[PDB]
């Protein structure tokens, strides 16, 4: 589901670092 | 960068600088 949070809406660093290994 | 739009590509590509080493996995929903 980030695509959307991040496309649609806005993600931020912190929560796209929760995307990382 | 205080809070933007990322898709695919920005988002592999923003993930790519907060994650860089951390080796980010950019998934996609079909």
């Amino acid at each position: 589901g980030i695509v959307e949070q991040c496309c649609t809406s806005i993600c931020s660093l912190y929560q796209l670092e929760n995307y990382c290994n | 960068f205080v809070n933007q739009h990322l898709c695919g590509s920005d988002l592999v590509e923003a993930l790519y600088l907060v994650c860089g080493e951390r080796g980010f996995f950019y998934t996609k929903p079909t």
